């Protein structure tokens, strides 16, 4: 979740541009192509995606502790 | 006395998380930096690098930020 | 984009043109059985020597070729849905067409599973 | 495509025009300013939403406004 | 040079090395201030920026008597210790 | 002024080539073609990456993004004080004179330009979103 | 073309008038403050000489003078260390019993009960156990009293005053002209021979006259306060002759080329001293002697004012081939008219050198009683690794700065510089693919081992007990260097280090150096390092290549190096600049270096460090690295959680300072996530409400309070993030290794 | 000296001075009156 919050849309976008070039140039793979143009996660989108990862962690990490420490004894 | 400190810490989370959400709610459609926030809707990335920085200026980002404080509380 | 010694050596620009995908002319099904067997025969390998039952007696090769067959079938479904989600308007190379892909997919499914059987008959 | 609107609060500075990276704004003649000019947005089909023009608008608030909306290959600036 | 080593193989080797290397620059068989070299190891001459003034007929300058003798000294030391390490010396 | 017509046989600047130019979009979607007229053969920086020697007189370079062409346009208009013009070649061959599309570079006022997207009210005189709710129309546009 | 000293008399005047005018350096910040941003700007733009003026003469004079001050503060720091190690230290007590006495050279004042920090380091002294390795450094320098430390301290302070004086003199008085600075052939000729060569030869003098006899007597059991003082070895030939009979001949063997006679103070023993556990001082003296002749000769390569010599410009141009177009022709000017280009190349090699030094010093402890001081070893290895990792990141940053500020498309036509900017999407694309591969094929075989272990299938894991992946290549290089002395290097009496193989050096019942064995877990952790190193390079290299332009924003050069984003359009263009590729390449550097220091901390405690008992050695952790490091849980249960006991229980003891710092570090690291995860928009408006309250009570500040800039918040967060994490490990490591 | 005193008045210098005095005062107070838990 941190990556989607610490890092922002731009380094990924330009990186996706390089990936698009490589695939179009790669032989035997250029045959298969994407129907939708690959783009980086939206500015607001990444905010919610990172936050969902961040929240899910805080829940699973604690649920594990709260249950395995209480049960273990 | 151990409960005294933690109880006041819980209050800090309640007041802060509240401040984040309340600030976003009151400034949802108004603000010196973005006086036309209502015209830009609720979920918009930013108003650009103009006026120094408009990063996380939407009332969606008071929620996005309040979530972290809620989890901390 | 920048003609390099690698992406131009007439030897390698010719090797590519004999591979059953750049060999436009062969019927898309026959360009699918070729590719299918090639990608299918080597598949069993990784499952036979490093799979869950790799150290069991006799059932280490049946289980590798059974698992391979599984993936082969999975690969087929992805090939099919790809054509359905790429040839909505049935877009030269007939392989790059709606019917072309549906015959390539079938050639691959019947060539790869034939290759997986060749590898078990080679153990 | 993003929506660009020029409000009457324009001084015809032409700065927003000399700032657009995709020729979306131009200077047309008007009578409500002493510079007898008011930026128009003829081709908002090439707007990328950079908001460079706003960073160049000197009038109180913003005479030029870019409302980021629908996204296309041009709007997303995709060379794919 | 000490303990009257004069005459010792080491003395002869060092003297020979220093001389053979000073007579490899005074006699144009190697790079020198003026008559340098090239990317193919060929002396293509050279302009020195100080413009050293030498009385030596060939133009051998002090810079070149302290730059070829030093090579001879290093060469001699390498040969002396090398033969010394082996049975040669 | 008459919208210049593209001469697709215009000498192109000298450049070895770069893994940073046109892709499938150029053919499947569209591409753009900037053209200018130099005074001498000079090295310029490509808006795609690298350096290129512009040829004397007519020059023609193709890009897959309008900003790329306009970038080179400003570079020539400033570094070389040239007057570059670019079009948009669609896959069918339909060339559309993109810049300046008037003869007078946008910044300069010229009679004969209509006012488009021009609200005649203070940005703070826009209605409330509730007045345009369920209307599918923006407060600014309304 | 003449190489000569060129100076301009009394250029800058020495006055405090400019001192009273904050921002006199920048045209923009000279107009005074109106917002609270100017405060943060006058600091974020004070060393950027290139921004202050366009003259490369002034920028260089400023850089040259600045370096002087740096040296000055370095001297002050060094002098303070000697002084603190002279008055407030137990160095002399440690000298008598180096093994059982812990080094200490920091005493805290008796106040606020902070006197608890003054722990019993032994030797009638209550202070703070230092981990800087200075005591063992002084011992190997011969220092046997606190009068030789006091004198050194005074000398360092005198040097400091000379450095600052030189900086002011070479700036306000005799300021060198540009033509002086751009004599690279001269600099290299004088820095290789005069600086490095003479610097080593001068040391080979001390080591041969003061450090060798003093250390021999100390290792012989002689009391430190009974050894003849250093000068007596120089003057009294008899004393030195007794210790080294070769001083009976004199300098005759050297001139007679009979160097062999000196084979008692100049030897190629190899290995570690059996008494002190550190490289023989005799071998170090021979090394510095050789290193010197090499550098001194190397100083006679580039051409200066006479004729003999090479021309770096000609050499670079001469090196061109059938694939790299014009070749290196055009880099000489770049590297003689740019400080950012030079700095980038310098930092990269300098930073990498720091890591290389850390690996060599720990593998071959160079100081006496250093290897048995586990805290010093760990603290040094972790330190240099970071100091270096930071430099490398700076190398990437300045490289990008030069590309966006000093790159000229005209000078670089078919250079290997234009031919790389012209295939950036092949370099980056391939590096991206290898990163993803290394990622799955290094961190995946760890999650696989985790899942297979949890599912109760521990025979289906990647370990030396199951599916093994031994580092055979590393295991062969270890044997080629252990059997090297008997074949490849006969003259060497022993291998370079015990790490390659052999017996275990024990000093005082502890393992100084023990042969390290590489297993599956070593293979796994090493490939993990490669993946991180590759990723870090990808981020920084990507920033350098696209520092000027990219498919997204084809004019970044005209935007700058430190620009936040082009705009919210194009689907978002945040962190497109090369400063934001350095911003992110810092977190990965922390991630990459963190695993390395953890790998060293655990491997050593498990396979090297311990007590040599009758028949066997007791390692700090009982040799559990092999089976416990193939999973991520083992790195948390047997490393983080298990070794964290000392720091979490340091309260109430001399180590209580580390427990406090350990938590304080967590707070700083977490506090950084308010600037790395948020945005000015929220803070700016929040400040508006606060200002309202202030304006109501009529207490509003004249300067307009403004939230931090987008780039500033990115810098503040990364700074606190790195400070917090490194501080946490510093407390962890130090309290763990000092307690055990 | 007018301009040196101006520099010694700048925010960073004045804050460094004010704090040092305040810090030293608290340190000296505890030095003579240690363990001040209650005002008695
Ligand atoms: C009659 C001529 C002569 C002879 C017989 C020798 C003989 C010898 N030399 Mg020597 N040398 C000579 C001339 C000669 N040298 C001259 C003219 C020079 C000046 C350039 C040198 C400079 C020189 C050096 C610097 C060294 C020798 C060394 C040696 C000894 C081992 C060489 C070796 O295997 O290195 C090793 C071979 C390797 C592949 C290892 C080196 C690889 C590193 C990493 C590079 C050997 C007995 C070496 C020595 O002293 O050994 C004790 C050594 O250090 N010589
Ligand atoms: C919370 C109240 C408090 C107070 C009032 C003090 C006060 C003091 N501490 Mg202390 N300390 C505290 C808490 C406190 N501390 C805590 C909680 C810890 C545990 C982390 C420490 C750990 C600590 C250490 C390790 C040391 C001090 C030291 C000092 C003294 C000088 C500070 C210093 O060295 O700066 C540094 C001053 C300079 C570097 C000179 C400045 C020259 C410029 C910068 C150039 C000072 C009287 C030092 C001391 O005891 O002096 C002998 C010292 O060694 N403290
Ligand atoms: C890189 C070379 C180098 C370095 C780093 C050192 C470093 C050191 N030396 Mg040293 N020394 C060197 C070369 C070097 N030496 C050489 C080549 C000689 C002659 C063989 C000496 C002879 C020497 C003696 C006799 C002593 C030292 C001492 C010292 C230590 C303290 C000196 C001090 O700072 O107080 C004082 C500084 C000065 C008095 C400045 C004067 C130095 C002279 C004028 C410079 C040239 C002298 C030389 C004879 C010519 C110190 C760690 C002292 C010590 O106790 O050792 C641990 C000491 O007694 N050195
Ligand atoms: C000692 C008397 C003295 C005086 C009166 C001056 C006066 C002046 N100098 Mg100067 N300088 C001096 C000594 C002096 N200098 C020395 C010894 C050096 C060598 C390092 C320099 C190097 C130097 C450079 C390179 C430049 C000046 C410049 C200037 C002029 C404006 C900048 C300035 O100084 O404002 C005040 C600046 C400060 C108060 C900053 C102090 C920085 C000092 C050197 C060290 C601080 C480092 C600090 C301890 C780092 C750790 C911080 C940490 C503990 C938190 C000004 C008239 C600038 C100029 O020429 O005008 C454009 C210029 O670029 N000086
Ligand atoms: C034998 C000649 C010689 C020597 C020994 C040095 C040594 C050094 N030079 Mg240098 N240089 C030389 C010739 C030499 N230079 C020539 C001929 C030129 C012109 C082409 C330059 C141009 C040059 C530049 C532009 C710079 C250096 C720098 C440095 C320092 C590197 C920084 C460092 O690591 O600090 C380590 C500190 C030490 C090792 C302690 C030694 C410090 C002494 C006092 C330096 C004395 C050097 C000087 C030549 C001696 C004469 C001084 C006399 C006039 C009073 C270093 C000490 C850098 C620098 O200034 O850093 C501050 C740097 O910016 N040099
Ligand atoms: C010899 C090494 C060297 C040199 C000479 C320079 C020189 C320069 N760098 Mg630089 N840099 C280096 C190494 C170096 N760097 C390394 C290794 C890194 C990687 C981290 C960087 C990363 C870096 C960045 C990101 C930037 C520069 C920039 C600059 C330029 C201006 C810096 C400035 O504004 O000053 C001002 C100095 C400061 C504001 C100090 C910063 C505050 C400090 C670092 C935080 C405190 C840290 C410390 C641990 C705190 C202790 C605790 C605290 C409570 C006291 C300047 C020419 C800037 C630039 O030119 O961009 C256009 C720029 O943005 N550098
Ligand atoms: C735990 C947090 C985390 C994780 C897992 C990653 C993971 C990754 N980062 Mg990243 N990063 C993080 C935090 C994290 N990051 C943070 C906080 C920052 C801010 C500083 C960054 C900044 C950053 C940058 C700048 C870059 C990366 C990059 C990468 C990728 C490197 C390429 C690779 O090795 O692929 C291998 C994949 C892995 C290592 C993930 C392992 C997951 C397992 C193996 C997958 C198994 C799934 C299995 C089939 C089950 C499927 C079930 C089904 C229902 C889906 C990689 C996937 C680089 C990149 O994009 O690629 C080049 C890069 O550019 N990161
Ligand atoms: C501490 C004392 C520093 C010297 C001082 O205060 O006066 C220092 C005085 C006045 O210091 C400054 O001088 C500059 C002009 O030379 C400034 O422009 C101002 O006039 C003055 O503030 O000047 C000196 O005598 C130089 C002393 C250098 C030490
Ligand atoms: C790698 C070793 C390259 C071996 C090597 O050095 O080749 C040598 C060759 C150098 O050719 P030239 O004779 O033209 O070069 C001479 C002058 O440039 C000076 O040497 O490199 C190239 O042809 C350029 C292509 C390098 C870029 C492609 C290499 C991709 C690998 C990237 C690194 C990961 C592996
Ligand atoms: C015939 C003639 C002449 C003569 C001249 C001469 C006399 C010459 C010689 C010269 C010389 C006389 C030369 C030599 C040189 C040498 C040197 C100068 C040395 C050097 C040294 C070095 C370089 C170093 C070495 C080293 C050491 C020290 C240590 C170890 C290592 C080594 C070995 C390396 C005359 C004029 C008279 C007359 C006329 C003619
Ligand atoms: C907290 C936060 C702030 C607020 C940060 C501020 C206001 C910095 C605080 C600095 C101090 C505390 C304010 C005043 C500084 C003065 C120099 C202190 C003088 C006070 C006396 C005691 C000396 C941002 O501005 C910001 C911007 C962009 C992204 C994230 C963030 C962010 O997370
Ligand atoms: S960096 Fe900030 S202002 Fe710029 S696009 Fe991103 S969120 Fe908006």
């Amino acid at each position: 979740g941190f990556m989607f919050l610490i890092s922002w849309r731009g380094y990924w976008q330009e990186l996706i541009e390089t990936l698009v070039w490589a695939h179009e140039k790669t032989p035997l793979a250029n045959l298969v192509y994407w129907k939708d143009k690959p783009v980086a996660l939206s500015i607001v989108q990444a905010r919610l995606v990172g936050l969902t990862h961040f929240s899910v962690g805080y829940v699973f990490t604690y649920a594990a502790f709260l249950i395995a420490s209480t049960s273990g004894k | 006395p151990g409960d005294f400190l933690v109880h006041h810490a819980i209050a800090l989370g309640l007041h802060t998380t509240t401040l984040i959400l309340v600030k976003g709610a009151l400034d949802a459609r108004g603000s010196k930096l973005m006086p036309d926030k209502k015209d830009f809707g609720y979920s918009f990335p930013c108003d650009g690098p103009g006026r120094g920085g408009t990063c996380d200026i939407s009332a969606y980002d008071a929620f996005y930020l309040a979530v972290f404080w809620m989890l901390n509380t | 984009m920048l003609e390099t010694p690698v992406t131009s050596t007439p030897e390698v620009a010719s090797y590519l043109s004999n591979l059953p995908a750049y060999r436009t002319g062969v019927a898309p099904l026959l360009r699918g059985v070729e590719i299918g067997r090639a990608h299918g025969f080597f598949l069993p390998g990784p499952f036979i020597k490093l799979g869950p039952l790799r150290n069991v007696e006799g059932a280490a090769e049946i289980a590798g070729c059974l698992s391979a067959a599984g993936l082969v079938i999975i690969l087929a479904a992805a090939l099919s849905i790809y054509g359905s989600a790429m040839f909505q308007g049935e877009p030269r190379d007939p392989l790059q067409s709606a019917e072309g892909w549906n015959e390539f997919t079938s050639g691959f499914t019947v060539g790869a599973l034939s290759g997986v059987a060749w590898a078990f008959a080679c153990t | 495509s993003h929506i660009v609107k020029i409000y009457d609060t324009c001084i015809g500075c032409t700065q927003c025009v000399r700032a657009c990276p995709l020729d979306v704004l131009e200077m047309v003649p008007w009578n409500g300013c002493k510079a007898n000019q008011m930026a128009s947005a003829p081709r908002t089909e090439d707007c990328v939403g950079c908001k460079r023009c706003e960073t160049a608008c000197p009038t109180d608030f913003l005479s030029v406004r870019v409302y980021l909306g629908s996204e296309s290959t041009r709007s997303m600036g995709l060379s794919y | 040079r000490a303990d009257g080593f004069i005459g010792s193989t080491t003395n002869l080797i060092m003297v020979a090395s220093t001389a053979a290397f000073l007579a490899a620059g005074k006699f144009g068989l190697a790079p020198t201030v003026k008559r340098g070299t090239d990317a193919a190891c060929k002396l293509v001459d050279r302009p020195n920026a100080a413009g050293l003034i030498s009385n030596d007929p060939s133009g051998f300058t002090a810079v070149d008597t302290l730059a070829f003798g030093a090579l001879g000294h290093i060469a001699g030391v390498g040969i002396v210790l090398g033969l010394r390490a082996t049975g040669n010396l | 002024w008459t919208e210049p017509t593209l001469n697709p046989d215009t000498p192109s600047p000298i450049f070895g080539g770069s893994t940073g130019g046109l892709l499938r979009k150029a053919q499947v979607e569209e591409f753009y073609v900037i053209t200018w007229e130099s005074n001498k053969e000079q090295i310029f920086e490509m808006p795609t990456g690298g350096a290129a020697i512009m040829r004397k007189g007519p020059n023609l370079l193709k890009f897959a993004r309008k900003e790329q062409c306009l970038a080179l346009t400003t570079q020539l208009r400033t570094k070389f004080k040239f007057t570059p013009c670019f079009y948009r070649v669609y896959p069918s061959g339909e060339v559309q004179y993109l810049h300046p599309k008037d003869g007078v570079y946008p910044e300069k006022v010229n009679a004969g330009r209509p006012g488009v997207n021009q609200n005649f009210r203070r940005i703070g005189e826009n209605v409330n979103p509730i007045k345009v709710k369920f209307t599918g129309n923006g407060t600014m546009d309304i | 073309k003449k190489v000569k000293i060129a100076v301009d008399r009394n250029p800058v005047e020495t006055s405090f008038e400019k001192w009273a005018k904050p921002g006199h350096f920048s045209r923009t910040l000279s107009k005074g403050p109106n917002t609270t941003t100017w405060i943060w700007n006058l600091h974020a733009d004070a060393h950027d000489f290139d921004s202050h003026t366009s003259d490369l003469e002034e920028i260089s004079r400023k850089v040259f003078s600045a370096h002087f001050g740096q040296l000055g503060v370095i001297f002050i720091w060094l002098s303070g260390m000697y002084f603190h190690g002279a008055r407030f230290s137990n160095y002399e007590a440690w000298l008598s019993d180096p093994v059982h006495i812990k080094p200490s050279a920091q005493v805290v004042w008796p106040v606020v009960g902070q006197e608890i920090l003054n722990g019993d380091v032994g030797g009638g002294f209550q202070g703070i156990q230092i981990t800087s390795g200075f005591f063992q450094l002084w011992r190997a320098s011969g220092i046997t009293s606190e009068l030789q430390l006091y004198t050194t301290a005074i000398g360092g302070l005198v040097m400091a005053a000379a450095m600052f004086f030189a900086g002011w003199f070479h700036y306000h008085k005799a300021a060198p002209k540009l033509e002086w600075f751009q004599n690279v052939e001269s600099m290299l000729n004088h820095h290789l021979a005069g600086l490095l060569g003479l610097g080593s030869l001068s040391w080979a003098g001390h080591q041969i006259h003061v450090s060798l006899p003093v250390n021999k007597l100390l290792d012989a059991g002689v009391d430190p306060k009974e050894i003849p003082l250093p000068h007596e070895f120089l003057l009294n030939r008899q004393i030195m002759q007794d210790l080294y009979p070769s001083f009976a001949k004199g300098l005759a063997p050297f001139f007679t080329l009979q160097w062999g006679e000196y084979s008692d103070f100049l030897t190629f023993n190899g290995g570690l001293n059996p008494v002190t556990g550190g490289l023989w001082l005799s071998d170090t003296a021979h090394h510095h002697l050789a290193i010197a002749v090499l550098f001194l000769v190397a100083g006679h390569m580039y051409r200066t004012n006479w004729g003999i010599g090479h021309s770096m410009k000609e050499i670079l141009e001469a090196h061109k081939g059938p694939f790299t177009g014009e070749g290196h022709v055009g880099l000489y000017e770049i590297l003689t008219t740019s400080w950012h280009a030079q700095l980038a190349i310098n930092l990269a090699l300098f930073g990498s050198l720091s890591i290389i030094v850390a690996h060599h010093m720990y593998s071959m402890p160079p100081y006496p009683y250093l290897a048995t001081d586990y805290g010093t070893q760990l603290s040094l290895f972790t330190h240099h690794n970071w100091i270096g990792g930071f430099c490398i990141v700076g190398a990437g940053a300045h490289a990008a700065i030069f590309m966006v500020r000093d790159y000229d498309p005209t000078n670089n036509y078919n250079n290997l510089l234009d031919r790389v900017i012209r295939h950036r999407d092949a370099i980056i694309s391939h590096l991206n693919w290898v990163c993803i591969f290394l990622g799955f094929h290094s961190f995946g075989l760890y999650i696989h081992n985790d899942t297979m272990s949890a599912l109760g299938r521990p025979q289906d894991m990647f370990s030396d007990t199951a599916i093994q992946l031994q580092p055979v290549f590393a295991q062969w290089i270890q044997k080629t260097h252990f059997l090297a002395p008997q074949l490849t290097a006969p003259t060497a009496l022993a291998a370079t280090s015990a790490t390659w193989g052999g017996d275990v050096v024990a000093v005082g019942g502890k393992v100084a150096m023990m042969p390290i064995s590489l297993g599956t877990s070593d293979f796994l952790v090493h490939h993990i390092h490669a993946f991180t190193i590759h990723v870090t390079v990808l981020i920084l290299l990507k920033g350098v290549l696209f520092a000027r332009s990219s498919r997204l924003i084809p004019d970044k050069a005209n935007l700058g190096f430190r620009f936040p984003c082009d705009g919210p359009g194009r689907g978002g263009t945040c962190q497109v600049s090369a400063w934001d590729h350095v911003f992110l390449g810092l977190f990965w550097m922390y991630n990459s270096l963190s695993i390395a220091i953890f790998h060293f901390s655990w491997k050593m405690q498990s396979d090297v460090w311990g007590t040599v008992t009758a028949s066997g050695v007791s390692h700090i952790t009982g040799g559990n690295f092999a089976q416990s490091a193939n999973t991520i849980n083992g790195w948390l249960r047997d490393f983080l959680w298990a070794q964290s006991s000392q720091v979490i229980q340091s309260y109430g003891s001399a180590l209580s300072a580390y427990g406090l710092m350990f938590l304080g570090a967590h707070f700083v690291w977490a506090f950084s996530l308010m600037f790395l995860f948020s945005g000015r928009g929220y803070w700016q408006e929040l400040i508006e409400s606060i200002i309202w309250a202030h304006s109501k009570l009529k207490v509003a500040p004249s300067i307009q309070p403004r939230a931090l800039s987008i780039t500033q918040g990115r810098a503040v967060g990364v700074a606190h993030y790195l400070l917090g994490g490194i501080a946490t490990t510093w407390s962890f490591f130090l309290a763990r290794i000092i307690a055990v | 000296m007018k301009n040196f005193t101006t520099y010694l008045s700048t925010a960073p210098v004045v804050a460094l001075a004010w704090f040092t005095v305040t810090a030293a005062l608290l340190i000296e107070i505890n030095r003579f009156f240690p363990d001040p838990l209650v005002f008695s």
